[PDB]
């Protein structure tokens, strides 16, 4: 019905202690019809994250626009472009398409590598800086992940067992939607390294 | 009609461009400012001119505010400093208070005003502003910062540096006068020391103005219970401040 | 809302009711109509509250630049800015908007300018969701050049059927006193008119 | 080349003569002011002159209504004159309408100020002959005189006069403020202001004055009004009895 | 989501709670709604969230410019006026619901504007969708002549009252007193409502419960060294 | 160099352009405005070039509005721009604000027009002498406007050739009647000064037009004197000159 | 605040032994402060010490103790302005030969 | 009036020839020596700098050196206000081409689109050059290494070995007699060195006057590091060449 809603998928982002994950579910078609699993929603731009849902050619026309912006950040300033600033850029390039709106949902993850402190953010649509500590959902089925995550979660845990409940918190949630359900990628991200790991999830 | 769109600046069959040749004459016809960069502070101090004795000096204003953490501070002329300060500022907030959402770094707020300088150099109906600007500021990642962007529109870093018709004297006095380590308690007494050897004028707080882009200040902060964010970095020091710096020379 | 207008020997006095309602819930009470965009030309607003204070700015910002270049203007002239203005906002925008002045010269008079944009000179104006219910108490009851306390019992009088049959209006009763004395305000609260 | 100064370019000796001209013609009326800040008032008085008869003498004037708040005080020729009553006044209408108050004096003093700077930055705009002063009330910097000049430079006042004869002028004033040892004459009425300040220009100027031949502007409290030749009259006999 | 601000005759409360919603779904459980137009005129934003939250950056920009070309301290007015006109030209296809409070060199103020340009004075105001209920609390212990304390109460009860009558309120209640005189007080977190229930059992599992289909290694921090 | 353009300054306070505009005005002919009490009451000299014209046929007086009289001197055809560039200004008021325009609004607008002509390369300053008033109703006011943009109140004003005639002649009318005259009595001291200001003009021979706004014989319209009225005021003149 | 209110502690203070004695203990309370604002502070109490005699010796020490650190812990403005005071000591006490040879050392 | 004192600084002379093209390219052999040699390992790109005082920072300074994307970088040599702003011209150019065909620019395009905006300026509008001259190191798999100048003109041609600004025939002969068509990055580090030793306008030469950057294949897995260098890094590389 609703443009967002026709190509699906899932982003969900859970801070821990000195580090971060963001997780998706790769498939990408359109009403019934699973095309892909070789689409991946998740973009980084130096050591920020972008994962994004909705609308299947906003997704792709935002990874060009805001990596465009991130090179003339980097060549000028001679630093990578920091998530916390990434949040107020995500805001600005939505809210001037405010009519003509963009039917996404930018879910931001980084670490600032300055203090070590864990930053998520969150967007839907044409602004709206979803302040969180604790996670950000987003996605056609935000209601089957909001779930897992409220429960789950219990703060300021270890890589390695942020690793367990993210992985849970979207294998229950996705075969519980019909706009879900081929391959995911967890992002295990240090502030001094990044693991994907691609997790088994059962077909459809 | 108007047909005032062919450039006004033009090479020289000598080479060099001689509206610029003429611009910058005219800072070292100017009043005297200087600036001295501190490992955890800056400073900057100039003198306040006017026509007659009985005009203000309070409603008069030659270190200008760009951003809670960078003042400017120039040497040339009066009217065309006024103008560019408001510029600095408009550019500021919308091409990086809206994009960013917060106040430029110094070098990025250097390069921006270099741009306005540039097309006062190309084009018709323009001819150069007749300032030199010294842009000391700091951001957090690079730290302390001071600039220097002249007539032509190049910007260049400094560590110590001054500008107007008492240059050529200023800056040789500022070489013995530098360190590698020097306080900012310590610059301010050298400022002064150097202005003074450049300023006949009666020596009060009244005259020199003294700005620092020295370290945060919470009580300018305008606001209380957000422990985030802090204040100005900025601080425009008023006739009293500088009184007692006078008897400590 | 209702306001009027109501023209006396020595002037005008100028009347509303300060109830301003967004649909069932009353968004504040106190809410004044009465504007002043020049100090011997007030007007009253009505319509939808929007409209009429953007419309209020831009005739304000025309006799401002009048006063200063070709003397105070008249209200004949105020109307007229009001007017024109309302003529290229009629199907964008909607007001009622009733211009009432003192004048130095003529005295005090009333113009009333609904929302197509036409003037009409008249001795008293009603004007509102207020003013279909009183129409008939104000023409019957009606003799120019009337005492001054006989035209701020009838403007009282007018008002409190309005704030009696229409439930649109309400809170307290202002007035504006246009005289060649000054402006005097004047408000009557809810248990005095009742009475009255 | 030949041109260097029919266009707004430095010269060799880094220098705007262009914009000089123009402070060698605001003075071409030959009309002196004087303008002075008392305690809760500012007075500013001008001289008037009338080259015939046949003239109407009301309507020769020099003091010129931009706000109601905001006088404005003209040295230099009146066409420019002009010009510069009907920019300000455009201003005016602007700043009340985006900003919901009316337009301070010291705000006035930048946008005609910049505006200045865009006249001698243009190769194609002369600029303004007009020395504009400014007298004003305010509450938030209290009263207070500007002074903008054709180059766009500005600055405060405590005093201040304007004119051909000026130098006369800054002597009486600079002596004045020597003694009081203040910035600004106690005195609570604006009545002995008038009557101070045509003290200092008869005594400058050297000539005594009349009724006819003054033009007098106050600003009070949050009204500018101008006295007619009348109120002026009575004025002038209250000098000779102090 | 709600908003009560309290005139007084010392100063001005604005309080708001920190719960947004998108639609039956909580979107946030804490996000600051307390706006800082200046830092001596802060606002409260009810309604759309992506819309209250971009113009008070606009307005933000657009006063500070101005107040630096004046070199006078801010007006409330001024940014009551800088809305109107801005919200006017889309002609209600913004929708902003603002109380817009402030001290300034007139004194302590309050004023509301609404999602199509209309502009409302009061010593109370009430707005946003919860509304409703901080009114009713409101009118029966009001007076004029409070004192930051009496206001200070009865503020943060209404918006407790609002949370308890109302589904969009929730969450933690933030407060700003803004005396004459002196810098904003941002008191937040003075109402905290309930303590979330302490769960009866932990939910951490064990370590290689999932499985892992393919892994690999990227390290975008850096650029290959020399 | 710096003496031919109006964007051009000259360290003397001479901008050399306006100045030789006076110079096209002063080949024009004897234009007056005889101020009155009742209104004001225009006559100019009109040439008979060659006994080939058709005679009373050319209207040297326009009218702006329905109330406002213009009657200028120096370049014809420039003139006549002059005056269309006013009735468009005129007309832009009327609707603006409902009421036919004041004279000092009127007075703002002209003025302002002529000014622009001074501060660009590519235009020049107008050369002509604009007389023009009427009634509005703050009474009767008339206003002389120089092509520098210069313009003062009058109880009588001139331009032309034959100013040095006809200002010893106004200041006499002034002196006969200091406390004015009578807009019908005025119609025969109108044809006395022009046939007076053709004795510098005595190589041709000319027509006099005559025309009067006044609120008491033309209910403060801008009207012609016309038929036996104006013959009148012809043999009058004609008869004190032999 | 402590530093300009120990000034009156050292020297004011009527002519004693412990005048005498406290400003050879000023010169130890310096090396403790070790800072840019100790330098101008030094030479204000050696002045009020030369304004009031007690003990000829005793002054030209503390000079001359005073230029060792103005070399070694303080920078080289402090040294030249102490010697500037040093040959004033010495020519006002009327000894020609030594003020000479201190300032034409200098003045190269 | 304007037509009166109208320039006309775009017509041809009587030899066909535009006297405001020279006049650019005189004043930039009064701007530093910025040089550009190509090993076949990776490209050095050595520059002068025009200004030095003991009291300038020239440490934060990158005055010269310009990326204008991780794979190209530029040489600047002249008048510094007109080259920023073609700088960011170029930045944005690049970015464009890849969000438009997602692929990084070939160095033989991006030369050729700043070369036709420089064409702009001496062919029409009345305007004055833009007085710059690029030396482009960069790195593509089509042709691989490609080493580039461009004049104010707007006219480039590809080299093994140049010079631009100060000395341009004196660099010129030097090169071509100690240049060898394969070296290591290190003999062209030393190389790149001494030619600016020989042709320094002060006696002296020196690391705190050395802006000085490479491109080099020592990034594994057929990358290329684009290297700007510390001043400290250049010191030691210049006591290792034996010049201080």
């Amino acid at each position: 019905s609703d443009p967002s809603s026709i190509n699906g998928g899932i982003v969900v982002a859970m801070t821990g202690k000195d580090c971060v994950a963001i997780a998706c579910d790769l498939r990408l078609g359109s009403q019934s019809l699973g095309v892909s699993n070789k689409f991946e929603k998740i973009f980084h731009y130096g050591h920020v994250f972008l994962g994004i849902t909705g609308l299947a050619t906003d997704v792709t026309t935002l990874n060009e626009m805001f990596r465009y912006k991130t090179n003339l950040y980097k060549l000028k300033e001679e630093r990578a472009i920091e998530p916390e600033t990434f949040t107020q850029l995500v805001s600005s390039s939505l809210y001037e398409r405010r009519f003509g709106p963009y039917f996404v949902g930018p879910v931001v993850a980084g670490i600032n590598s300055k203090s070590g402190k864990p930053f998520i953010a969150g967007f839907d649509l044409i602004g709206c800086i979803d302040e969180a500590k604790d996670f950000i959902v987003s996605g056609t089925a935000s209601d089957q992940l909001f779930g897992m995550c409220e429960s789950l979660y219990e703060p300021n845990l270890e890589p390695e067992d942020l690793f367990e409940t993210i992985s849970q918190a979207l294998l229950n949630a996705a075969d519980r939607d019909a706009l879900s359900g081929w391959g995911a990628v967890v992002y295990i991200i240090k502030k001094d390294e990044v693991v994907k790991r691609y997790l088994k999830m059962r077909q459809d | 009609t108007d047909r005032y769109s062919f450039s006004l600046t033009t090479f020289s069959p000598s080479g060099k461009l001689g509206q610029i040749d003429y611009a910058l004459t005219a800072v070292k016809q100017g009043v005297t400012s200087l600036g001295i960069k501190a490992t955890n502070g800056v400073v900057i101090a100039t003198e306040k001119k006017s026509s007659s004795p009985l005009a203000m000096s309070e409603t008069l204003s030659k270190v200008s505010l760009l951003t809670p953490d960078i003042g400017a501070v120039y040497s040339g002329m009066g009217p065309d400093y006024r103008v560019l300060v408001d510029k600095s500022r408009k550019v500021a907030h919308t091409s990086y208070k809206r994009i960013y959402g917060e106040y430029p770094p110094t070098k990025l707020l250097v390069s921006e005003v270099a741009k306005i300088m540039q097309e006062a150099t190309q084009s018709g109906g323009v001819r150069p502003f007749g300032v030199s600007l010294l842009i000391a500021g700091h951001d957090e990642f690079n730290g302390f910062s001071l600039y220097q962007v002249d007539p032509s529109g190049s910007y260049f870093p400094w560590k110590a540096t001054a500008i107007g018709k008492g240059s050529v004297a200023a800056k040789t006095f500022l070489e013995k006068r530098w360190n590698d380590e020097l306080e900012l308690e310590d610059a301010i007494h050298i400022a002064l020391l150097t202005l003074k050897e450049s300023v006949e004028g009666e020596f009060n707080g009244d005259t020199i103005e003294l700005a620092i882009i020295g370290d945060e200040n919470p009580d300018l902060l305008g606001y209380t219970g957000i422990p985030t964010d802090k204040g100005p970095r900025f601080r425009k020091l008023t006739s009293q401040e500088i009184n007692d710096r006078l008897e400590a020379l | 809302t209702s306001i009027m207008a109501v023209t006396f020997k020595d002037g005008v006095i100028l009347g509303a009711d300060s109830r301003t309602t967004t649909g069932a819930y009353i968004a504040n009470r106190v809410t004044d109509k009465l504007t002043r965009v020049h100090d011997k030309i007030w007007c009253c607003r009505s319509g939808s509250a929007a409209d009429t204070q953007a419309i209020a700015d831009i005739v304000q910002y025309h006799l401002e630049l009048y006063t200063s270049q070709y003397g105070t203007p008249s209200t004949e002239t105020a109307a007229s800015v009001f007017k024109e203005l309302c003529y290229e906002n009629k199907d964008n925008l909607t007001a009622g908007i009733i211009v009432a002045g003192y004048d130095d010269k003529n005295k005090g008079e009333v113009y009333t300018i609904p929302l197509g944009g036409s003037v009409h000179k008249l001795p008293y104006a009603i004007a509102g969701s207020g003013s279909t219910f009183i129409y008939g108490y104000c023409d019957k009851n009606f003799r120019e050049n009337m005492s001054k306390e006989e035209t701020v019992d009838f403007i009282k009088h007018s008002l409190s059927q309005a704030i009696k049959w229409d439930g649109s209006s309400g809170g307290v009763i202002r007035m504006v006193v246009l005289t060649a004395a000054g402006v005097e305000r004047l408000i009557f609260y809810p248990d005095e008119y009742e009475q009255l | 080349a030949g041109y260097d100064r029919h266009i707004t370019i430095f010269s060799p000796e880094g220098r705007l003569y262009q914009v000089e001209y123009a402070f060698k013609a605001t003075n071409q009326t030959n009309i002196n002011s004087l303008a002075v800040r008392g305690k809760d008032c500012t007075v500013v008085i001008s001289q008037k002159k009338v080259p015939d008869k046949l003239l109407d003498p009301t309507t020769v004037s020099y003091i010129f209504c931009i706000s109601r708040t905001i006088g404005m005080v003209v040295n230099g020729p009146i066409p420019d004159a002009r010009n510069a009553a009907l920019r300000a006044k455009a201003e005016a209408a602007e700043f009340r309408y985006k900003y919901g108050y009316d337009m301070p004096c010291d705000v006035l003093a930048k946008r005609m100020a910049n505006l200045s700077q865009i006249y001698t930055q243009r190769a194609y705009m002369r600029p303004l002959g007009v020395i504009l002063t400014f007298v004003s009330v305010d509450e938030e910097l209290g009263p207070s005189i500007y002074k903008t000049d054709p180059a766009g430079y500005y600055v405060g006042y405590k005093a201040t006069a304007t004119g051909p004869k000026q130098q006369e002028i800054t002597t009486n004033l600079e002596n004045h403020f020597k003694k009081s040892k203040i910035d600004h004459i106690n005195e609570e009425s604006w009545e002995k202001v008038v009557e101070f300040a045509i003290t200092h220009m008869i005594d400058a100027l050297g000539t005594e004055f009349s009724k006819n031949d003054l033009e007098v502007g106050v600003a009070t409290k949050d009204k500018f009004f101008t006295l007619s030749a009348e109120n002026i009259e009575e004025r002038l006999v209250a000098i000779a009895e102090q | 989501t709600t908003i009560v601000g309290v005139k007084f005759n010392n100063g001005v409360v604005i309080a708001a709670d920190t719960r947004s919603t998108q639609g039956p779904i909580v979107a946030d459980k804490n996000c600051a709604k307390l706006h800082r137009i200046s830092p001596k005129i802060w606002c409260a934003g009810a309604g759309t969230a992506a819309d209250t939250e971009a113009v008070t950056q606009l307005i933000g920009s657009n006063i500070e410019l101005h107040s630096l070309y004046t070199s006078r301290e801010p007006r409330v007015v001024s940014a009551l006026q800088m809305l109107k006109q801005h919200l006017f030209k889309y002609q209600g296809h913004i929708g902003a619901y603002l109380i817009v409070a402030g001290v300034d060199p007139t004194g302590s103020h309050l004023f509301s504007i609404h999602a199509h340009g209309s502009t409302d004075v009061g010593y109370y105001l009430s707005l946003g969708s919860g509304s409703l209920a901080a009114m009713a609390v409101l009118e029966s212990h009001w007076k004029q002549d409070l004192t930051k304390e009496e206001a200070i109460k009865l503020a943060s009860d209404a918006i407790q009252a609002g949370i308890w009558n109302d589904l969009g309120s929730g969450s933690n209640v933030d407060v700003c007193v803004m005396e004459i005189g002196k810098d904003a007080e941002y008191l937040r977190n003075y109402l905290t409502p309930n303590v979330r229930e302490e769960k009866q059992k932990s939910y951490k599992f064990p370590r290689g419960t999932t499985a892992v289909l393919k892994e690999s290694i990227v390290n975008i921090c850096d650029i290959q060294e020399e | 160099g710096y003496d031919l353009s109006n964007s051009v300054f000259s360290p003397d306070g001479r901008n050399f352009q306006v100045e030789y505009a006076v110079k096209a005005v002063e080949n024009g002919t004897t234009s007056i405005g005889i101020k009155c009490n009742d209104g004001v009451v225009f006559a100019v000299e009109k040439l008979i070039t060659s006994k080939l014209l058709v005679p009373q046929k050319n209207v040297k007086i326009q009218v702006v509005d329905r109330h406002i009289g213009c009657v200028y001197s120096g370049l014809i055809p420039d003139g006549r721009h002059l005056v269309n560039r006013g009735r468009e200004e005129a007309a832009s008021f009327k609707k603006l604000y409902k009421t036919p325009i004041p004279i000092p609004a009127f007075a703002d607008r002209l003025g302002q027009y002529v000014q622009a002509h001074t501060l660009y390369n590519s235009v020049r300053p107008f050369g002509v002498s604009t007389i023009f008033g009427g009634v509005d109703k703050n009474g009767a006011h008339l206003y002389m406007l120089e092509p520098s943009g210069s313009y003062w109140g009058y109880k009588g004003a001139a331009t032309g050739k034959g100013r040095q005639s006809a200002k010893a002649e106004l200041e006499k009318l002034v002196d006969h009647h200091p406390e004015g005259l009578s807009a019908r009595e005025a119609v025969k001291q109108a044809a006395k000064i022009i046939y007076l200001a053709h004795e510098d003009n005595k190589e041709k021979d000319f027509e006099l037009e005559i025309s009067w706004c006044s609120l008491s014989e033309t209910n403060g319209l801008h009207k012609f004197v016309k038929g036996d009225l104006l013959q009148e005021a012809i043999d009058f003149a004609q008869k004190e000159i032999n | 605040t402590s530093i300009l209110e120990l000034g009156q502690l050292y020297v004011t203070m009527g002519a004693k032994d412990k005048l005498r004695e406290f400003i050879p203990h000023s010169t130890e309370y310096m090396m403790q402060f070790a800072k840019s604002k100790t330098v101008k502070v030094l030479k204000t109490l050696i002045e009020k010490f030369e304004q009031v005699p007690d003990s000829l010796d005793d002054q030209i020490f503390v000079c001359e103790k005073s230029i060792e650190f103005a070399k070694r812990e303080k920078r080289v403005f402090l040294k030249h302005s102490l010697s500037i005071k040093l040959a004033t000591l010495h020519y006002q006490k009327k000894q020609y030969k030594d003020s000479l040879a201190l300032i034409n050392d200098l003045l190269r | 009036g304007s037509r009166r004192y109208d320039s006309r600084t775009t017509i041809f002379s009587p030899e066909g020839r535009l006297y405001q093209v020279e006049y650019a390219l005189e004043s930039i052999s009064h701007a530093g020596t910025a040089i550009g040699i190509m090993a076949s390992d990776g490209i050095v790109l050595a520059a002068e700098r025009k200004v030095t005082s003991t009291l300038l920072e020239q440490d934060t300074s990158t005055e010269k050196l310009y990326k204008l994307n991780d794979k190209i970088a530029v040489a600047v040599a002249g008048l510094t206000a007109d080259a920023e702003i073609l700088i960011n011209t170029a930045r944005i150019h690049a970015q464009n081409y890849l969000k438009t065909y997602n692929e990084d620019i070939p160095v033989e395009i991006l030369v050729r689109r700043l070369s036709d905006i420089k064409q702009g300026y001496t062919q029409h509008g009345g305007l004055r050059p833009f007085g710059v001259s690029f030396i482009y190191a960069g790195y593509d798999d089509r042709y691989g290494y490609q080493l580039y100048t461009s004049n104010p003109s707007g006219n480039y041609t590809g080299w093994k070995a140049i010079s631009v600004g100060a000395n341009t025939s004196a660099a010129q002969t030097l090169l071509q007699m100690d240049y060898k068509d394969d070296m290591k990055v290190d003999d062209a580090i030393e190389l790149a060195l001494k030619t600016l030793s020989k042709t320094t306008d002060s006696s002296a030469l020196t690391y705190d006057r050395l802006e000085f950057a490479t491109i080099r294949k020592g990034a594994n897995d057929g990358e290329v590091y684009q290297k700007i260098f510390k001043p400290q890094e250049i010191k030691d590389i210049l006591v290792k060449t034996g010049i201080t």
